[PDB]
RNA sequence: GGGGGACCCUGAGUACCGUCGGUUGGAUAUCCGGCGGGAAGCUGGGAGGCAUCGGCUCCCAACCCUAAAUACGUCCCGAG
RNA sequence: GGUUGCACCGUCCGUCUUGAAACACGGGGCAGGGAGUUCGCGGCCGUGGCGAGGUUAAGGGGGUUAAGCCCCGUAGCCGC
RNA sequence: CAGUUCGCUCCCGUGACCCCGGGCUAGGGGUGAAAGGCCAAUCGAGGCCGGAGAUAGCUGGUUCCCGCCGAAUCAUCCCGCAGGAUGGCCUCCCCGGAGGUAGGCGGUGGGGUAGAGCACUGAUUGGAGGUGCAGGGGGCGAAAGCCCCCGGCCUCCUGUCAAACUCCGAACCCACCGCCGCCGUAGAUGGGGGGAGUAGGGUGGCGGUGUAAGCCGUCCACCGAGAGGGGAACAACCCAG
RNA sequence: CACAGGUCCCAGCUAGCCCGAAAGGGUUUGUACUGGGGCCGACGCCUGCCCAGUGCCGGUAUGUGAAGCCCGGGUACAACCGGGUGAAGCACCGGUAAACGGCGGGGGUAACUAUAACCCUCUUAAGGUAGCGAAAUUCCUUGUCGGUUAAAUGCCGACCU
RNA sequence: AGGCGUCGAAGCCCGGCCUCCGGGUCGGGUGGAGCCGUCCAUGAGACACCGCCCACUCCCCGCUGUGUGGCUAACCCCCGAAAGGGGGGACAGCGGUAGGUGGGCAGUUUGGCUGGGGCGGCACGCCUCCGAAAAGGUAUCGGAGGCGCCCUAAGGUCGGCUCAGGCGGGUCAGGAAUCCGCCGUAGAGUGCAAGGGCAAAAGCCGGCCUGACUGGACCCGUAACAGAGGCGGGUCCAGCCCCGAAAGGGUGGCCUAGCGAACCCCUGUGCCUCCCCGGUGGGGGCCAGGGAUGACAGAAAAGCUACCCUGGGGAUAACAGAGUCGUCUCGGGCGAGAGCCCAUAUCGACCCCGAGGCUUGCUACCUCGCUGUCGGCUCUUCCCAUCCUGGCCCUGCAGCAGGGGCCAAGGGUGGGGGUGUUCACCCAUUAAAGGGGAACGUGAGCUGGGUUUAGACCGUCGUGAGACAGGUCGGAUGCUA
């Protein structure tokens, strides 16, 4: 038969590639060699809308002369001063090692390992809760509801990501959806396998209905994982 | 079908009529040292489809009796003609 | 140029064994390759169509080179 | 010999088919081209040589303008 | 005008809008608001060249004359049924040497068809006689039983049958022996070798089947593969080869 | 067909899903208000029962279960035979239906005549709830009744077999 | 059958201990000379002693694997030009090997006969009777049935006896228990279908036995004539035997069914053989028996196509043509009966004989290198078995009208509602509002509503792709005679 959209996405054709040239650049922390054992103050210069980020961004000029792009937290002020280091005050916009953040605080942009650049909790309107502080690990509750252990030296920023609440407003218009997904080159509109042809999808056929159960095994090979993949349960609980 | 456990019959080796025990041949598995099995295993190796027929559920309802008669004097066994077909075969001391 | 010696040298992840794939007429006895093991080394070692033991026969691998007899005709003489 | 008249007779050509004038298929006219070839093995017959023997193959020499012509060639194959 | 056009009519016309230049995604692959749609007039797997003169039991074609003999479409086997092999029927050459039998007469044997018949097996109208027969039902009687019928089973008379009936039984066919006839030493019966073609048959008489047409066998007469003379033309009918 | 909206599933990052022979790569200058994968398809009122069947998920005490390894036999060495260990997978147990799909039948039913409506019980998991109905679904069929016409295989409303 | 004991024993005290707390083992202590059995009971004898043991258990040493925890030094990931730093970590990744899952991706198969094909069935391997035509042979999806077993006896032989049914007579005892006499050609029986054969038997009852065997010949049938792998049968030679007094009989079942190649494998039995010789393990070969192919002269094997493609077939279906008329339409013979009586004014049972080719069907003769379908419109023409119009006969014909029938085809036979409809139903008129043929007249005349492609929805069936002589919306009509 023919290929699936998910299979074709793996080949990186322009139909499926991210247009990573309209954006404002990558958002990563200053190299760990600058942050460790030394605290720097930076001034917020501008706050901008990144075409594909789901959150606003901001430019920071540091005392040492480095210009960086960061994910602006809610309430950040242009011209505000922020601190990055171990000896920075606990406030919104400052980046601290996880071992120096009191329990019960909201943080964002958490490094998976010390110095990677930040990987967790970067979408707009998200935050993570610092639960416990131990010499070997710091427990943090993530937006998905999972308690993950981080190395104490991982860097994170205090506050919440600006731009939360988007999903409150419906898109209403197919044209609104068109522009939204075109901004990121995400496949839209989307077809239905049941109304595809048998050559194209496992569920295809003249009679619009799957001929097999829709829960597919986790051991299925590529080109077969459609529908509910390795679903423990289905339906309304 | 009842069948005597012993019968008096001609012995090719004693060249006379002697008492013979009735025995049933016990089927044995294919020998892996035989040339046929060696060739079969040699061709089974490597890539490719199955190289031999695979009959499934192809059995006669009743199989012919494969009997050997052993002489009580010389201790050697022989066959008496061709086998026949009976569903029930019993050996009776009579 | 010949005789004697009791001293020294003669190719290692190689020969070879097990398994898997390809290939072969190579058939438990063709050759190549992968994986896992792997010697003797001159008081030595190898082959003789399943394996091992003894006899006999024939040889010295794991380094290298080699004209003439051959294959072809872009092309050239000659012929049908 | 050309055309034509009279009397009688006669429903084209190729092809499948039990059956073709066929309302079954191929058929405007003329010229030119057009379809049991070569090798290997084997069974037979027509003829000729030799005969318990038959026959060479690759190749060699002589001669030749020349690949023609002359002689050798017993390996091999079939038969006894 | 055009291998998709023209006219009237019709729909959208600030948006998921229309168009242009520079780029990327390439064939079991791309792209797809999903029609198996589009990917250079080609798309249920593009085009070009090569494998390649692919293969087919299926369709078509196969070129000069005369002379001699001259078929077959029926039995067994095949994933066999539009195809093949072994046989049967045709033709050509050679060995063998004394017989052979398509027709007929008589004889010695075999047969169970047409016809006929009930002696068996199975069917079949009525009547008469004999049998209490697990029949069965009524009269009769406290009860046990008898008397009536009807039915069952046998014999006879009466009136009818049989592809899976036969106490009988032809015409006729077959085997063998003697003879007439014919063929054969100008070499038969027979034996060996080479080459085939034929595995759709049709009409006509008979048999089974079917409302019938028809289907399926059998007989080898005619067309197939056959001129001439007739049935008005006519395959098959008549004369005739 | 798409669509905004609804709902379900996988994934805490060296993840989930995908291209490839490999190297490496798309989603990714991304990080659960996210990326990927199905179904329905504005909006209003709602979406009932069933986990036996197939599928998916978790456990797997127990049975089976390949090679390898170990033990005994056999071979002057092997080939070979018997047993022990034995992963995944199946057997087995449980969840799961906005997963695929199913939601009959009688015993009956009585009281008035039909009706049988409430109602009780067994074959296998359950026996179709709210709605809608001769329908783009109805065979008989041009079903029956009413309206529309002088005349109605049409159309509209209703009945439920 | 004796063993222990200053080579220190009986009889009490508690200590630790295992344990069926049964009951036994043992360190210490006053202790200072004795304790069991041969005797008997127990199926099996010593807690007399000397030895190998089996059943559970732990400990010391050595090796071996599995699971868990920890470490960094291989390896992996991140930052950084590098240096180096951080995180994971003997996992992962990678290479080799072993099993499972696996329409994600491929190559394939999904048979044949067939009064077209499909569903059905097996006429796809065998046996009996008829078909079958008095030698032999002979076909159909012809007719009526059976086989894919069973039997150590239902096989061989020898002796003896005679069956089914009926009649008469007998205690329980009757229709049927068990007997006695007579008649009794088989009307019984055979292991089983049918056919044939079997009566001092081939049947019934008894005695012995295994010839249901080994090494081989020739011949008939499947398969006539007329070819055959395999299979079955018949006539014999030899061996060793069974029964019988002997003759004589026995190579399975009284004869005809009950079954099967190559390759491979198992078993028996003797021999040959394995690359220069010899031995051992193992292999190969000849002969005999066995494991099956039922599509039965022997591939291992599921479907859709309406997106379909190719080569053919009128050897083969749907429309039309042709033959036939079962059916359809329309006539006739007889006359039971109904008609107040009266068979024939009218109807006419039960039976029987026909006409047409206007309904449907059957056959498969022409047409699949193409003859465009139903319905409607336009237009032309013909038959009478005549609806009206012309003329008549009978009448259960008073008139007006009706019922039946005859001659007659010049003319007419119209308009509308639903439905694609032909047809049928209905409305208002009319003298009537007849039935049919012409390639179901007429698409190089028209229209394209129905039918029959490609898109799509609903119901039902199927796991699925899909299907539906079930609905439903859309869907092209070439021409210079
Ligand atoms: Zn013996």
């Amino acid at each position: 038969g023919k290929s699936l959209i998910q299979q074709r996405r793996g080949k990186g054709s322009p139909t499926f590639k991210s247009p990573s040239h309209r954006f404002r650049g990558a958002v990563k922390y200053i190299p760990l060699n600058y942050t460790q054992e030394k605290t720097l103050r930076g001034v917020v210069e501008e706050i901008m809308h990144d075409p594909g980020r789901t959150a606003p961004v901001a430019r920071v000029k540091f005392e040492n002369g480095i210009e960086k792009l960061i994910i602006a937290p809610e309430g950040l002020l242009v011209g505000q001063e922020i601190y990055i280091g171990p000896d920075a005050p606990i406030a919104v916009g400052n980046t601290l090692p996880l071992a120096k953040i009191p329990e019960g605080t909201y943080v964002y942009n958490i490094e998976g390992i010390p110095g990677d650049g930040g990987k967790y909790v970067r979408a707009g309107g998200t935050y993570a809760l610092v639960v416990s502080r131990e010499p070997d690990k710091v427990i943090v509750q993530l937006p998905s509801g999972e308690l993950k252990a981080f190395n104490p030296m991982c860097r994170a920023t205090i506050g919440v990501v600006a731009g939360g609440g988007r999903l409150e407003k419906p898109l209403v218009k197919a044209g609104k959806a068109y522009y939204k997904y075109k901004a990121r080159n995400k496949f839209w509109p989307t077809p239905r396998g049941v109304k595809m042809n048998a050559v194209n999808h496992p569920f295809g056929g003249k009679e619009h209905h799957p001929g097999k159960p829709t829960t597919t095994s986790r051991r299925a090979p590529p080109g077969r994982k459609v529908g509910h993949i390795a679903a423990r349960r289905t339906g309304r609980r | 079908m009842k069948y005597p456990k012993q019968i008096r019959t001609y012995c090719p080796f004693c060249k006379k009529h002697t008492i013979h025990k009735v025995e049933r041949v016990k089927k044995r598995p294919r020998s892996e040292l035989s040339a046929g099995q060696r060739r079969f295993r040699r061709i089974l190796k490597g890539y490719g489809g199955f190289p031999r027929p695979k009959p499934e559920g192809r059995e006669k309802p009743v199989k012919k009796l494969d009997l050997r008669f052993r002489c009580t004097e010389c201790g050697k066994a022989h066959t008496r003609g061709r086998g026949f077909r009976v569903k029930k075969f019993e050996l009776v001391e009579g």
